[PDB]
RNA sequence: CAUCGGUUCUGGCGGGGGGAUAAAGGCCCAGGGAAUGUGGCUCCUCCGGGAGUGUUAUAGCCCUGGGUGUAAUACCCUCGCCGGGACCGAGGACCGCGCUCUGCAAGGAUGCUGGCGUAAUGGUCACCAGCGACCCGUCUUGAAACACGGACCAAGGAGUCAA
């Protein structure tokens, strides 16, 4: 439950702490780079066939 | 002609299987045929592309013209 | 014997996950953005915008 | 070629010991989502310098809307398209009320009347005609006209296509 | 290689049993020579000999590895850098490893491929961004 | 992450609800569907789940 | 028919976040400008309307900055809620994980009701209808074709034994 907790609070202030990164950058007249992703979701979508 | 009052016989549209795999064979033999001839081709060719240009129908061609030369005077004092 | 969704029985959300409620019940998915006037954009930025 | 969206995109070479500020390279790029945009800002940076995407970086990617989608305005297209005899200018004029309206416009045009597709065309300028003595095409000419009100004969009533039959003959002239 | 004299720090390297070397032919000796086949490849050397070696080469034959020994002179073995990124690495995780057990803190200690990089913040000033057209336009002059 | 992605089983989806594009093996950059689409993969998780 | 569980199709509603903290846009404030030049003035006239002038007048428009404004909306992402329909009910005392904890939607369907109790359900045969469907062996070669055998039926009929 407390883990669970935790890890929600984690998401959200990733969240906001990116927008918040991105916003800033664009205040003070830059542009923040967001880190490239480190996970990806690979899906086959063509047969077994040739 | 008097076709419209004694039409002559069809020109069928129906290919045959036949026709169909001897003309895309035909055409891959003609592709690599092709592709050897311009590995081998001595004619001359140019490395530089002649570009087309500017249209003269082009409204603002003269402000682009001022764009380029403001910025050719720019790099040449930045040189 | 048979699985069950947990995005459907909620049963089963809670088995997995006793957070699911208090979730639900603190409206966690609803947290509205904090307080203050935001700053206006940057001249330079909508002129980098609106560049030709 | 698709409900397309303008984005700036700036892009730049990835940083080394020899210069740790690389010059930023922006674009105006039209495509349908931000993939696409960044595919075709390597394409036409590939064109013009020493950066491809496995040296380089994206900086930014952010969508340019129109400043008045609510304005009939004149575009004005310089591009230029490549056929079976090789590249070849067009320039054309749409009046439309956004840019990207205009590009989709111009997709359309171009593959209806010179069997041009989507990966044989480079838009090189889009521009709005400030005045309308800069619209040189007739077919805007005639709409750009002082009192343009026309009529428009044989209009055909729109009637469902699941009811197959009426027991009136429709009439051409609302 | 150029024509001539051959440098004469090919007789000073000292060569063991265990040791991995190239086998680069050089064109102006003729004693120890091996077969136009056994040329640029590597191998281990099992015998040592006054002003030869023993090398161990496995040869492909239809579809098996047949080991080969070739002796082949000092003219035309070179010792193989492919293991001193081994030997280097592995006194550097010893003494690393012995240091961070020291101090208290662990490391990550084997070597990782390249990782998708991290978030950064790029100022535009004195490097604003230029807009570029698909074609130059000075390229249309 | 290794040793939590080995322990999960490869996840068995069913078809998109709404289909593929008309042309599927192309790229998504052509128009198709193969290659990386990176946050559009999201939708497609959701017609593929 | 009601209450459920598994899978799935579809509809509506209430929120949150992001971007130029959407872009617009409305209503105000301060400037500038132009014509596909409004009013006015002038000249022609078939007097129906045209032509010239100039910057709002007895219409308006465009550009720039500021306020309402952390406006709305579109798009994208996301947290839930309420309906409508289809297919399925595997197991068979309890154990387990749990929850909203007198009980339960929590390791697989029960409760109520009606008609009939027989060819009614179900099955077999014959025929019609929709869809599908080349004559079997053998041979050839990589395969098909060609070629060969087959009027039909009953019985017999071909890898056995010894060393």
């Amino acid at each position: 439950f407390k883990r669970a907790e935790k890890y929600v609070k984690e998401y959200r202030e990733q969240e906001r702490e990116k927008i918040r990164l991105a916003r800033i950058a664009k205040q003070q007249g830059s542009f923040h780079i967001p880190a490239e992703a480190k996970l990806v979701f690979v899906i086959r979508i063509k047969g077994i066939n040739k | 002609a008097g076709t419209i009052n004694k039409p002559k016989k069809p020109t069928s549209k129906r290919k045959t299987t036949r026709l169909r795999a001897k003309i895309s064979k035909r055409a891959a033999e003609k592709k690599r045929k092709e592709r050897k001839l311009a590995r081998k081709n001595p004619e001359w060719r140019s490395k530089l592309k002649k570009d087309p240009g500017i249209p003269n129908l082009f409204p603002y061609k003269e402000r682009l013209l001022q764009q380029i030369e403001e910025e050719r005077i720019r790099r040449k004092e930045e040189l | 014997v048979q699985k069950k969704n947990p995005l459907r029985n909620k049963q089963i959300m809670l088995r997995l996950n006793p957070y699911a409620s208090t979730f639900a019940k603190e409206k966690l998915g609803e947290v509205k953005a904090e307080e203050g006037k935001p700053p206006k954009v940057p001249a330079s930025f909508k002129e980098l915008l609106h560049e030709a | 070629m698709g409900r397309l969206q303008e984005y700036q995109v700036i892009g730049r070479h990835l940083p080394t010991e020899a210069n740790p500020n690389p010059a930023l390279y922006r674009m105006r790029i039209f495509a349908p989502n931000e993939v696409v945009a960044k595919s075709r800002f390597w394409y036409f940076l590939r064109g013009l310098k020493k950066v491809k995407k496995a040296t380089g970086e994206i900086v930014s990617v952010n969508v340019i809307s129109e400043k008045h989608p609510l304005k009939v305005k004149n575009f004005g297209i310089w591009l230029r398209y490549d056929s079976r005899s090789g590249t070849h200018n067009m320039y054309k004029e749409y009046r439309e009320t956004s840019r990207v309206a205009a590009v989709e416009a111009m997709y359309a045009d171009m593959a209806a009347r010179h069997r041009a597709r989507f990966r044989s065309i480079h838009i090189l300028k889009v521009v709005e005609l400030e005045k309308t003595e800069d619209v040189k095409r007739p077919y805007i000419k005639q709409l750009v006209a002082k009192n343009l009100s026309f009529p428009l004969p044989h209009r055909v009533p729109k009637i469902s296509t699941k009811k197959i039959f009426s027991a009136k003959r429709p009439s051409t002239f609302s | 290689r150029k024509h001539g004299q051959i440098p004469l720090s090919t007789y000073l390297r000292t060569y063991r049993v265990g040791d991995i070397v190239d086998i680069k032919v050089n064109g102006a000796v003729q004693k120890g020579m091996p077969h136009k086949f056994y040329h640029g490849k590597t191998g281990v050397v099992y015998n040592v000999t006054k002003s030869a070696v023993g090398v161990i080469v496995y040869k492909r034959v239809k579809h098996r590895y047949i080991e080969k020994r070739i002796n082949v002179r000092i003219e035309h073995v070179k010792p193989s850098r492919s293991r001193e990124d081994f030997l280097r690495r592995v006194k550097e995780n010893a003494e690393l490893k012995k240091k961070a057990k020291a101090e208290g803190v662990p490391v990550q200690l084997k070597r990782q491929p390249a990782m998708p990089r991290e978030a950064h913040t790029v100022s535009i000033a004195d490097n604003k961004p230029v807009t570029l057209a698909p074609v130059a336009y000075e390229t249309t002059i | 992450f290794k040793q939590a992605a080995n322990f999960l089983w490869p996840f068995k989806l069913s078809n998109p609800n709404g289909g593929f594009r008309p042309r599927k093996f192309k790229h998504f950059i052509e128009g198709g569907d193969l290659g990386n689409r990176e946050e559009h993969i999201n939708a497609l998780i959701r017609a593929m789940n």
